[PDB]
Protein backbone atom coordinates (compact mmCIF):
# COMPACT_ATOMS: atom_id res chain seq x y z
CA UNK A 1 0.00 0.00 0.00
CA UNK A 2 2.94 2.28 -0.62
CA UNK A 3 5.94 1.97 -2.74
CA UNK A 4 9.27 0.78 -1.35
CA UNK A 5 12.69 3.15 -1.46
CA UNK A 6 14.15 1.12 -4.41
CA UNK A 7 10.90 1.91 -6.72
CA UNK A 8 10.72 6.31 -5.64
CA UNK A 9 14.44 5.94 -6.55
CA UNK A 10 13.75 5.03 -10.28
CA UNK A 11 10.85 7.39 -10.21
CA UNK A 12 13.46 10.29 -9.12
CA UNK A 13 15.88 9.64 -11.53
CA UNK A 14 13.28 8.88 -14.01
CA UNK A 15 11.84 12.43 -13.44
CA UNK A 16 15.65 14.28 -13.25
CA UNK A 17 16.64 12.25 -16.26
CA UNK A 18 13.41 13.82 -18.27
CA UNK A 19 14.49 17.44 -16.69
CA UNK A 20 17.37 17.31 -18.07
CA UNK A 21 16.41 16.37 -21.93
CA UNK A 22 13.47 18.12 -22.06
CA UNK A 23 13.52 22.40 -22.07
CA UNK A 24 10.10 24.12 -21.94
CA UNK A 25 11.75 27.15 -22.99
CA UNK A 26 12.31 25.75 -26.66
CA UNK A 27 14.48 28.42 -27.22
CA UNK A 28 17.25 25.84 -29.29
CA UNK A 29 14.45 25.48 -32.29
CA UNK A 30 15.63 29.11 -33.36
CA UNK A 31 18.90 26.81 -34.47
CA UNK A 32 16.58 24.61 -36.92
CA UNK A 33 15.93 25.33 -40.58
CA UNK A 34 13.18 27.91 -40.35
CA UNK A 35 9.89 26.12 -41.22
CA UNK A 36 8.50 27.02 -44.66
CA UNK A 37 4.28 27.43 -45.26
CA UNK A 38 7.07 21.18 -52.55
CA UNK A 39 7.70 19.46 -48.78
CA UNK A 40 8.63 22.88 -47.26
CA UNK A 41 8.33 21.87 -43.95
CA UNK A 42 10.92 19.27 -44.43
CA UNK A 43 13.97 20.83 -42.98
CA UNK A 44 12.37 22.08 -40.01
CA UNK A 45 10.46 19.06 -39.12
CA UNK A 46 13.30 16.83 -40.33
CA UNK A 47 15.51 19.11 -37.86
CA UNK A 48 13.05 19.13 -34.96
CA UNK A 49 12.87 15.02 -35.30
CA UNK A 50 16.61 15.01 -35.36
CA UNK A 51 17.02 17.53 -32.22
CA UNK A 52 14.51 15.11 -30.26
CA UNK A 53 16.14 12.31 -31.18
CA UNK A 54 19.51 13.42 -29.09
CA UNK A 55 17.04 14.17 -26.31
CA UNK A 56 15.96 10.51 -26.24
CA UNK A 57 19.17 8.96 -26.45
CA UNK A 58 20.26 11.50 -23.07
CA UNK A 59 16.72 10.56 -21.78
CA UNK A 60 18.17 6.54 -22.49
CA UNK A 61 20.76 6.81 -21.01
CA UNK A 62 20.34 7.80 -17.68
CA UNK A 63 17.59 5.24 -17.33
CA UNK A 64 18.87 2.62 -14.35
CA UNK A 65 20.04 -0.68 -16.06
CA UNK A 66 20.04 0.62 -19.73
CA UNK A 67 23.54 2.19 -19.62
CA UNK A 68 24.47 -1.94 -18.48
CA UNK A 69 23.27 -3.43 -21.66
CA UNK A 70 24.90 -4.09 -24.02
CA UNK A 71 26.17 -1.44 -26.87
CA UNK A 72 24.17 -3.80 -29.53
CA UNK A 73 21.03 -4.01 -27.50
CA UNK A 74 21.21 -0.20 -26.39
CA UNK A 75 20.86 0.94 -30.24
CA UNK A 76 18.49 -1.64 -31.53
CA UNK A 77 16.15 -0.49 -28.68
CA UNK A 78 16.87 2.92 -29.43
CA UNK A 79 16.30 2.15 -33.73
CA UNK A 80 12.81 0.99 -33.06
CA UNK A 81 11.57 2.79 -30.42
CA UNK A 82 13.07 6.77 -31.29
CA UNK A 83 9.65 7.68 -33.26
CA UNK A 84 7.64 6.43 -30.35
CA UNK A 85 9.18 8.26 -27.88
CA UNK A 86 8.80 11.69 -29.75
CA UNK A 87 5.61 10.96 -29.96
CA UNK A 88 5.29 10.31 -26.34
CA UNK A 89 7.03 13.47 -25.17
CA UNK A 90 5.77 15.17 -27.67
CA UNK A 91 2.43 15.44 -25.75
CA UNK A 92 3.59 17.58 -23.06
CA UNK A 93 3.43 20.30 -25.98
CA UNK A 94 0.35 19.07 -27.30
CA UNK A 95 -2.93 21.23 -26.64
CA UNK A 96 -6.17 19.96 -26.84
CA UNK A 97 -7.79 23.95 -27.33
CA UNK A 98 -5.72 24.17 -30.50
CA UNK A 99 -5.20 20.74 -31.54
CA UNK A 100 -1.70 21.32 -32.66
CA UNK A 101 1.74 21.21 -30.73
CA UNK A 102 2.44 24.57 -29.88
CA UNK A 103 6.15 25.56 -28.61
CA UNK A 104 6.17 29.04 -27.91
CA UNK A 105 5.16 31.21 -30.90
CA UNK A 106 3.52 30.84 -33.97
CA UNK A 107 6.32 29.48 -36.52
CA UNK A 108 6.59 26.79 -33.66
CA UNK A 109 3.04 25.68 -33.89
CA UNK A 110 2.61 22.55 -35.89
CA UNK A 111 -0.50 21.56 -37.18
CA UNK A 112 -1.78 18.45 -39.02
CA UNK A 113 -1.46 20.58 -42.41
CA UNK A 114 2.13 21.16 -41.52
CA UNK A 115 3.54 17.66 -41.19
CA UNK A 116 1.87 16.98 -44.73
CA UNK A 117 4.36 19.52 -46.29
CA UNK A 118 7.14 17.10 -45.25
CA UNK A 119 5.99 14.08 -46.42
CA UNK A 120 3.50 12.58 -44.71
CA UNK A 121 -0.30 11.81 -45.53
CA UNK A 122 -3.59 11.74 -43.32
CA UNK A 123 -3.23 7.88 -42.69
CA UNK A 124 -0.45 8.69 -40.54
CA UNK A 125 -1.32 11.85 -38.78
CA UNK A 126 -5.47 11.38 -38.52
CA UNK A 127 -4.67 8.37 -35.82
CA UNK A 128 -1.42 10.53 -34.76
CA UNK A 129 -3.96 13.19 -33.26
CA UNK A 130 -6.18 11.13 -32.42
CA UNK A 131 -3.36 9.79 -30.53
CA UNK A 132 -2.13 12.42 -28.86
CA UNK A 133 -5.87 13.79 -27.50
CA UNK A 134 -6.79 10.72 -25.56
CA UNK A 135 -3.45 10.51 -24.14
CA UNK A 136 -3.87 13.87 -22.88
CA UNK A 137 -7.26 13.47 -21.41
CA UNK A 138 -5.70 10.53 -19.46
CA UNK A 139 -4.06 13.50 -17.42
CA UNK A 140 -0.97 11.86 -16.79
CA UNK A 141 1.23 12.20 -13.63
CA UNK A 142 4.77 13.60 -14.42
CA UNK A 143 5.59 10.65 -12.97
CA UNK A 144 3.87 8.47 -15.06
CA UNK A 145 4.22 9.77 -18.16
CA UNK A 146 8.19 9.26 -18.16
CA UNK A 147 7.73 5.92 -16.61
CA UNK A 148 5.40 5.39 -19.89
CA UNK A 149 8.74 6.65 -21.80
CA UNK A 150 10.87 4.59 -19.99
CA UNK A 151 8.81 0.96 -20.22
CA UNK A 152 8.42 1.97 -24.02
CA UNK A 153 12.01 1.95 -25.00
CA UNK A 154 12.63 -0.52 -23.12
CA UNK A 155 10.20 -3.54 -24.40
CA UNK A 156 11.52 -6.82 -25.54
CA UNK A 157 9.28 -7.20 -28.67
CA UNK A 158 11.39 -5.08 -30.95
CA UNK A 159 13.77 -6.01 -33.42
CA UNK A 160 17.76 -7.06 -32.59
CA UNK A 161 17.20 -7.52 -29.69
CA UNK A 162 19.58 -10.05 -28.04
CA UNK A 163 19.02 -10.02 -24.11
CA UNK A 164 15.44 -10.81 -24.24
CA UNK A 165 15.57 -11.61 -20.93
CA UNK A 166 17.55 -8.98 -19.21
CA UNK A 167 15.83 -5.94 -20.39
CA UNK A 168 12.05 -7.52 -19.99
CA UNK A 169 13.02 -7.89 -16.29
CA UNK A 170 14.38 -4.27 -16.47
CA UNK A 171 10.62 -3.64 -18.40
CA UNK A 172 8.78 -5.77 -15.67
CA UNK A 173 10.41 -3.91 -12.65
CA UNK A 174 9.54 0.02 -14.13
CA UNK A 175 5.67 -1.81 -15.06
CA UNK A 176 5.53 -2.58 -10.83
CA UNK A 177 6.33 0.75 -10.51
CA UNK A 178 3.91 2.22 -12.89
CA UNK A 179 0.95 0.24 -11.11
CA UNK A 180 2.01 1.19 -7.54
CA UNK A 181 2.17 4.54 -8.10
CA UNK A 182 -1.24 4.46 -10.11
CA UNK A 183 -2.26 2.75 -6.79
CA UNK A 184 -1.32 4.52 -3.85
CA UNK A 185 -0.73 8.30 -5.53
CA UNK A 186 -3.94 8.73 -8.19
CA UNK A 187 -6.74 9.01 -7.59
CA UNK A 188 -9.25 6.89 -9.70
CA UNK A 189 -6.34 5.79 -11.50
CA UNK A 190 -8.19 2.61 -11.25
CA UNK A 191 -8.77 1.70 -15.16
CA UNK A 192 -5.59 4.22 -16.05
CA UNK A 193 -2.69 1.22 -16.17
CA UNK A 194 -4.73 -0.72 -18.76
CA UNK A 195 -5.24 2.63 -20.51
CA UNK A 196 -1.55 3.30 -20.40
CA UNK A 197 -0.66 -0.21 -21.65
CA UNK A 198 -2.82 0.34 -24.99
CA UNK A 199 -0.98 3.09 -25.76
CA UNK A 200 1.68 1.42 -25.91
CA UNK A 201 -0.36 -1.05 -28.63
CA UNK A 202 -1.28 2.46 -30.76
CA UNK A 203 2.55 3.60 -30.87
CA UNK A 204 3.07 0.25 -32.44
CA UNK A 205 0.60 0.94 -35.20
CA UNK A 206 2.34 4.11 -35.21
CA UNK A 207 5.50 3.16 -35.76
CA UNK A 208 4.87 1.08 -38.32
CA UNK A 209 2.75 3.63 -40.30
CA UNK A 210 5.90 6.14 -40.16
CA UNK A 211 8.14 3.66 -41.23
CA UNK A 212 6.25 3.22 -44.69
CA UNK A 213 5.66 6.42 -45.49
CA UNK A 214 9.82 7.20 -44.46
CA UNK A 215 10.89 4.69 -46.58
CA UNK A 216 8.90 6.36 -49.39
CA UNK A 217 10.18 9.56 -48.12
CA UNK A 218 14.32 8.36 -47.54
CA UNK A 219 13.87 6.70 -51.53
CA UNK A 220 13.77 9.78 -53.05
CA UNK A 221 17.22 11.27 -52.65
CA UNK A 222 15.68 14.93 -53.34
CA UNK A 223 14.11 14.56 -50.27
CA UNK A 224 16.34 12.52 -48.22
CA UNK A 225 18.92 15.04 -48.88
CA UNK A 226 17.34 17.19 -46.55
CA UNK A 227 17.41 15.24 -43.83
CA UNK A 228 20.43 14.70 -41.29
CA UNK A 229 22.92 12.60 -40.88
CA UNK A 230 21.53 11.45 -37.39
CA UNK A 231 17.87 10.99 -38.81
CA UNK A 232 19.16 8.81 -41.58
CA UNK A 233 21.13 6.29 -39.42
CA UNK A 234 18.69 6.43 -36.29
CA UNK A 235 15.65 5.62 -38.88
CA UNK A 236 17.91 3.56 -41.48
CA UNK A 237 17.92 0.11 -42.33
CA UNK A 238 21.14 -0.43 -41.09
CA UNK A 239 21.38 -3.87 -39.01
CA UNK A 240 24.08 -4.55 -36.39
CA UNK B 1 28.25 1.88 -38.30
CA UNK B 2 26.16 3.33 -36.08
CA UNK B 3 29.00 5.80 -35.91
CA UNK B 4 26.99 8.88 -34.49
CA UNK B 5 25.04 6.40 -32.33
CA UNK B 6 28.00 5.05 -30.66
CA UNK B 7 29.82 8.61 -30.07
CA UNK B 8 26.27 9.81 -28.32
CA UNK B 9 25.49 6.12 -26.26
CA UNK B 10 29.16 6.63 -24.69
CA UNK B 11 30.72 9.46 -22.31
CA UNK C 1 42.09 38.71 -84.12
CA UNK C 2 38.44 38.30 -83.49
CA UNK C 3 36.52 35.20 -82.08
CA UNK C 4 34.55 32.53 -84.10
CA UNK C 5 30.75 32.17 -83.60
CA UNK C 6 31.14 29.03 -82.20
CA UNK C 7 33.82 29.97 -79.47
CA UNK C 8 31.39 33.36 -78.49
CA UNK C 9 28.56 30.41 -78.78
CA UNK C 10 30.53 28.61 -75.16
CA UNK C 11 31.10 32.48 -73.51
CA UNK C 12 27.16 33.09 -74.23
CA UNK C 13 25.95 29.39 -72.23
CA UNK C 14 28.45 29.70 -70.12
CA UNK C 15 27.68 33.22 -69.06
CA UNK C 16 23.82 32.19 -69.19
CA UNK C 17 24.56 29.07 -67.24
CA UNK C 18 26.28 31.18 -64.40
CA UNK C 19 22.88 33.61 -64.10
CA UNK C 20 20.81 30.18 -63.90
CA UNK C 21 23.18 29.48 -60.78
CA UNK C 22 24.21 32.18 -58.90
CA UNK C 23 21.21 34.40 -57.09
CA UNK C 24 22.87 38.05 -56.65
CA UNK C 25 19.96 38.48 -54.05
CA UNK C 26 20.86 36.07 -51.70
CA UNK C 27 17.47 35.67 -50.45
CA UNK C 28 17.77 31.91 -50.12
CA UNK C 29 20.50 31.98 -47.13
CA UNK C 30 17.31 33.06 -44.83
CA UNK C 31 16.84 28.88 -45.43
CA UNK C 32 20.09 27.69 -43.74
CA UNK C 33 20.68 26.90 -39.85
CA UNK C 34 21.12 30.76 -38.56
CA UNK C 35 25.27 31.95 -37.81
CA UNK C 36 26.32 31.52 -34.79
CA UNK C 37 28.72 34.10 -33.62
CA UNK C 38 32.12 24.96 -29.67
CA UNK C 39 32.18 24.96 -33.74
CA UNK C 40 29.19 27.50 -33.50
CA UNK C 41 29.33 28.49 -37.15
CA UNK C 42 29.53 25.02 -38.49
CA UNK C 43 25.55 24.42 -38.99
CA UNK C 44 25.31 27.42 -41.15
CA UNK C 45 28.33 27.24 -43.17
CA UNK C 46 27.56 24.01 -43.58
CA UNK C 47 24.51 24.71 -45.14
CA UNK C 48 25.67 27.19 -47.39
CA UNK C 49 28.88 25.15 -49.10
CA UNK C 50 25.74 21.90 -49.07
CA UNK C 51 23.47 24.75 -51.10
CA UNK C 52 26.96 26.29 -53.12
CA UNK C 53 27.24 22.41 -54.39
CA UNK C 54 23.98 22.25 -55.89
CA UNK C 55 24.72 25.19 -57.77
CA UNK C 56 28.25 24.55 -59.49
CA UNK C 57 26.26 20.75 -60.33
CA UNK C 58 23.68 23.17 -62.17
CA UNK C 59 26.49 25.17 -63.20
CA UNK C 60 28.68 22.27 -64.73
CA UNK C 61 25.27 20.56 -66.21
CA UNK C 62 25.09 23.35 -68.38
CA UNK C 63 28.59 23.26 -69.90
CA UNK C 64 28.93 22.33 -73.45
CA UNK C 65 30.31 18.41 -73.34
CA UNK C 66 29.96 18.15 -69.76
CA UNK C 67 26.67 16.41 -69.98
CA UNK C 68 27.68 14.31 -73.08
CA UNK C 69 30.40 12.57 -70.55
CA UNK C 70 30.37 9.30 -68.54
CA UNK C 71 27.92 9.35 -65.29
CA UNK C 72 31.62 8.24 -63.53
CA UNK C 73 33.62 11.07 -64.96
CA UNK C 74 30.54 13.62 -64.25
CA UNK C 75 31.48 12.74 -60.06
CA UNK C 76 35.10 12.42 -60.48
CA UNK C 77 35.18 15.65 -61.32
CA UNK C 78 32.48 17.33 -59.42
CA UNK C 79 33.70 15.33 -56.40
CA UNK C 80 37.45 16.56 -56.71
CA UNK C 81 37.17 20.71 -58.24
CA UNK C 82 33.58 21.28 -56.00
CA UNK C 83 35.46 23.22 -53.18
CA UNK C 84 37.63 24.87 -55.87
CA UNK C 85 34.56 25.99 -57.64
CA UNK C 86 33.27 27.18 -54.88
CA UNK C 87 35.99 29.32 -54.03
CA UNK C 88 36.20 30.39 -57.02
CA UNK C 89 32.90 31.72 -57.61
CA UNK C 90 32.89 33.18 -53.78
CA UNK C 91 35.16 36.42 -55.22
CA UNK C 92 31.69 37.51 -56.39
CA UNK C 93 30.77 38.08 -53.02
CA UNK C 94 34.34 39.26 -51.06
CA UNK C 95 35.03 42.46 -50.59
CA UNK C 96 38.54 44.19 -50.49
CA UNK C 97 37.32 47.31 -48.18
CA UNK C 98 35.94 44.58 -45.84
CA UNK C 99 38.23 41.62 -46.25
CA UNK C 100 35.21 39.36 -45.97
CA UNK C 101 32.15 37.67 -48.08
CA UNK C 102 29.28 40.00 -47.80
CA UNK C 103 26.02 38.35 -48.75
CA UNK C 104 23.64 41.03 -48.22
CA UNK C 105 23.32 42.03 -44.52
CA UNK C 106 25.77 41.71 -41.26
CA UNK C 107 24.38 38.16 -40.63
CA UNK C 108 25.38 37.24 -43.87
CA UNK C 109 28.41 38.89 -43.58
CA UNK C 110 31.80 36.21 -43.15
CA UNK C 111 34.80 36.74 -42.01
CA UNK C 112 37.71 34.98 -41.09
CA UNK C 113 37.20 34.17 -37.62
CA UNK C 114 33.63 33.29 -38.43
CA UNK C 115 35.22 30.11 -40.70
CA UNK C 116 37.64 29.25 -37.75
CA UNK C 117 34.18 28.87 -35.71
CA UNK C 118 33.90 26.21 -38.21
CA UNK C 119 36.60 24.12 -37.09
CA UNK C 120 39.11 25.47 -39.75
CA UNK C 121 42.63 26.96 -39.14
CA UNK C 122 44.54 29.94 -40.39
CA UNK C 123 46.88 27.73 -42.27
CA UNK C 124 43.73 26.99 -44.77
CA UNK C 125 42.14 30.24 -43.94
CA UNK C 126 45.52 32.60 -44.60
CA UNK C 127 46.09 31.45 -48.24
CA UNK C 128 42.57 31.66 -48.59
CA UNK C 129 41.75 35.24 -48.01
CA UNK C 130 45.20 35.60 -49.89
CA UNK C 131 44.12 33.75 -52.84
CA UNK C 132 40.61 35.68 -52.77
CA UNK C 133 42.37 39.20 -52.86
CA UNK C 134 44.23 38.82 -55.48
CA UNK C 135 41.87 37.34 -57.77
CA UNK C 136 39.30 40.47 -56.91
CA UNK C 137 42.44 42.54 -58.10
CA UNK C 138 42.78 40.76 -61.26
CA UNK C 139 39.57 42.57 -61.95
CA UNK C 140 37.97 39.79 -64.48
CA UNK C 141 35.21 40.76 -66.73
CA UNK C 142 31.95 38.18 -65.95
CA UNK C 143 33.84 36.40 -69.14
CA UNK C 144 36.51 35.27 -67.67
CA UNK C 145 35.42 34.87 -64.69
CA UNK C 146 33.10 32.18 -65.28
CA UNK C 147 35.69 30.83 -68.34
CA UNK C 148 38.25 30.00 -65.80
CA UNK C 149 35.36 28.15 -63.18
CA UNK C 150 34.39 26.18 -66.06
CA UNK C 151 38.15 25.79 -67.20
CA UNK C 152 38.75 24.80 -63.54
CA UNK C 153 35.63 21.83 -63.18
CA UNK C 154 36.93 20.04 -66.39
CA UNK C 155 40.43 19.69 -65.61
CA UNK C 156 41.90 16.07 -66.53
CA UNK C 157 44.28 15.83 -63.70
CA UNK C 158 41.89 14.44 -60.74
CA UNK C 159 41.79 11.42 -59.30
CA UNK C 160 39.03 8.91 -60.64
CA UNK C 161 38.79 9.95 -64.60
CA UNK C 162 38.57 7.47 -66.89
CA UNK C 163 38.54 9.85 -70.39
CA UNK C 164 41.54 11.32 -70.12
CA UNK C 165 41.44 12.60 -73.43
CA UNK C 166 38.23 13.35 -73.83
CA UNK C 167 38.03 15.85 -71.06
CA UNK C 168 41.68 17.30 -72.50
CA UNK C 169 39.89 18.15 -75.49
CA UNK C 170 37.19 20.29 -73.50
CA UNK C 171 39.14 21.93 -71.40
CA UNK C 172 41.93 22.79 -74.10
CA UNK C 173 38.93 24.22 -76.33
CA UNK C 174 37.87 26.63 -73.36
CA UNK C 175 41.40 27.61 -72.54
CA UNK C 176 41.58 28.97 -76.64
CA UNK C 177 38.29 30.81 -75.52
CA UNK C 178 39.96 32.44 -72.85
CA UNK C 179 43.04 33.58 -74.40
CA UNK C 180 41.16 34.76 -77.71
CA UNK C 181 39.12 36.83 -75.04
CA UNK C 182 41.63 38.29 -73.31
CA UNK C 183 43.53 39.02 -75.97
CA UNK C 184 41.08 41.18 -78.19
CA UNK C 185 38.26 42.12 -75.87
CA UNK C 186 40.74 42.96 -72.37
CA UNK C 187 42.81 45.79 -72.62
CA UNK C 188 46.43 45.63 -71.16
CA UNK C 189 45.44 41.81 -70.14
CA UNK C 190 48.80 40.67 -71.59
CA UNK C 191 50.22 38.81 -68.60
CA UNK C 192 46.31 38.12 -67.70
CA UNK C 193 46.02 34.74 -68.93
CA UNK C 194 49.57 33.59 -67.45
CA UNK C 195 47.84 34.92 -63.66
CA UNK C 196 44.67 33.09 -64.08
CA UNK C 197 46.16 29.66 -64.43
CA UNK C 198 48.32 30.30 -61.76
CA UNK C 199 45.59 30.89 -59.68
CA UNK C 200 44.11 27.35 -60.47
CA UNK C 201 47.40 25.97 -59.05
CA UNK C 202 46.89 28.08 -55.97
CA UNK C 203 43.35 26.10 -56.03
CA UNK C 204 45.10 22.87 -55.81
CA UNK C 205 46.79 24.04 -52.53
CA UNK C 206 43.78 25.49 -51.19
CA UNK C 207 42.05 21.74 -52.29
CA UNK C 208 44.52 20.05 -50.54
CA UNK C 209 44.66 22.09 -47.24
CA UNK C 210 40.71 21.95 -46.70
CA UNK C 211 40.71 18.23 -47.58
CA UNK C 212 42.99 17.93 -44.64
CA UNK C 213 41.03 19.56 -42.28
CA UNK C 214 37.52 18.26 -43.36
CA UNK C 215 39.06 14.94 -42.29
CA UNK C 216 39.80 16.12 -38.92
CA UNK C 217 36.05 17.36 -39.03
CA UNK C 218 34.48 14.03 -40.40
CA UNK C 219 36.35 11.74 -38.37
CA UNK C 220 34.30 13.58 -35.31
CA UNK C 221 30.94 12.01 -35.53
CA UNK C 222 29.70 15.33 -33.05
CA UNK C 223 31.08 17.03 -35.80
CA UNK C 224 30.39 15.34 -39.25
CA UNK C 225 26.13 15.06 -37.59
CA UNK C 226 26.19 18.79 -38.35
CA UNK C 227 27.28 18.42 -41.70
CA UNK C 228 24.71 17.62 -44.62
CA UNK C 229 24.46 14.56 -46.38
CA UNK C 230 25.27 16.30 -49.53
CA UNK C 231 28.34 17.40 -48.11
CA UNK C 232 29.28 14.43 -47.07
CA UNK C 233 28.49 12.54 -50.09
CA UNK C 234 30.73 15.36 -52.64
CA UNK C 235 33.64 15.11 -49.71
CA UNK C 236 33.85 11.63 -49.14
CA UNK C 237 36.35 9.34 -49.86
CA UNK C 238 33.65 6.76 -51.85
CA UNK C 239 35.33 6.03 -55.20
CA UNK C 240 32.60 4.79 -58.08
CA UNK D 1 26.50 4.90 -53.97
CA UNK D 2 26.80 8.51 -55.31
CA UNK D 3 22.89 8.64 -54.98
CA UNK D 4 22.55 12.08 -54.43
CA UNK D 5 25.02 13.56 -57.04
CA UNK D 6 23.28 10.53 -59.58
CA UNK D 7 19.66 11.87 -58.84
CA UNK D 8 21.07 15.76 -59.02
CA UNK D 9 22.63 14.58 -62.26
CA UNK D 10 20.18 13.39 -64.39
CA UNK D 11 17.16 15.67 -65.87
C1 LIG E 1 9.34 16.27 -31.30
C2 LIG E 1 8.72 16.97 -30.37
C3 LIG E 1 7.66 17.94 -30.67
C4 LIG E 1 6.71 17.75 -31.63
C5 LIG E 1 6.40 16.55 -32.34
C6 LIG E 1 5.54 16.41 -33.35
C7 LIG E 1 4.80 17.53 -34.01
C8 LIG E 1 5.26 17.66 -35.46
C9 LIG E 1 5.24 16.30 -36.17
C10 LIG E 1 6.04 15.22 -35.42
C11 LIG E 1 7.52 15.62 -35.28
C12 LIG E 1 5.97 13.78 -35.93
C13 LIG E 1 6.13 13.29 -37.12
C14 LIG E 1 6.38 13.06 -38.37
C15 LIG E 1 7.06 14.07 -39.25
C16 LIG E 1 8.59 14.01 -39.15
C17 LIG E 1 9.15 12.64 -39.51
C18 LIG E 1 10.06 12.58 -40.73
C19 LIG E 1 9.53 13.45 -41.86
C20 LIG E 1 11.49 12.95 -40.38
O1 LIG E 1 10.05 11.21 -41.19
C21 LIG E 1 5.73 12.86 -34.75
C22 LIG E 1 5.82 13.76 -33.52
C23 LIG E 1 5.28 15.10 -34.06
C24 LIG E 1 7.81 19.28 -29.98
C25 LIG E 1 8.12 19.10 -28.50
O2 LIG E 1 7.02 18.47 -27.85
C26 LIG E 1 9.37 18.25 -28.34
C27 LIG E 1 9.15 16.87 -28.93
O3 LIG E 1 10.34 16.10 -28.86
C1 LIG F 1 30.01 29.62 -51.05
C2 LIG F 1 29.86 30.87 -51.47
C3 LIG F 1 30.08 32.04 -50.61
C4 LIG F 1 31.08 32.11 -49.68
C5 LIG F 1 32.20 31.24 -49.52
C6 LIG F 1 33.10 31.28 -48.53
C7 LIG F 1 33.05 32.18 -47.34
C8 LIG F 1 32.87 31.34 -46.08
C9 LIG F 1 33.87 30.18 -46.03
C10 LIG F 1 33.85 29.31 -47.30
C11 LIG F 1 32.46 28.66 -47.50
C12 LIG F 1 34.91 28.23 -47.45
C13 LIG F 1 35.31 27.30 -46.64
C14 LIG F 1 35.48 26.45 -45.67
C15 LIG F 1 34.47 26.28 -44.57
C16 LIG F 1 33.36 25.30 -44.94
C17 LIG F 1 33.88 23.92 -45.31
C18 LIG F 1 33.45 22.76 -44.40
C19 LIG F 1 33.47 23.17 -42.94
C20 LIG F 1 32.08 22.23 -44.80
O1 LIG F 1 34.41 21.71 -44.58
C21 LIG F 1 35.49 28.30 -48.85
C22 LIG F 1 34.63 29.35 -49.57
C23 LIG F 1 34.26 30.31 -48.42
C24 LIG F 1 28.99 33.08 -50.67
C25 LIG F 1 28.62 33.40 -52.11
O2 LIG F 1 29.74 34.00 -52.78
C26 LIG F 1 28.21 32.14 -52.84
C27 LIG F 1 29.37 31.15 -52.87
O3 LIG F 1 28.96 29.92 -53.46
Amino acid sequence: HMLSDEQMQIINSLVEAHHKTYDDSYSDFVRFRPPVRRLSMLPHLADLVSYSIQKVIGFAKMIPGFRDLTAEDQIALLKSSAIEIIMLRSNQSFSLEDMSWSCGGPDFKYCINDVTKAGHTLELLEPLVKFQVGLKKLKLHEEEHVLLMAICLLSPDRPGVQDHVRIEALQDRLCDVLQAYIRIQHPGGRLLYAKMIQKLADLRSLNEEHSKQYRSLSFQPEHSMQLTPLVLEVFGSEVS
Amino acid sequence: RHKILHRLLQE
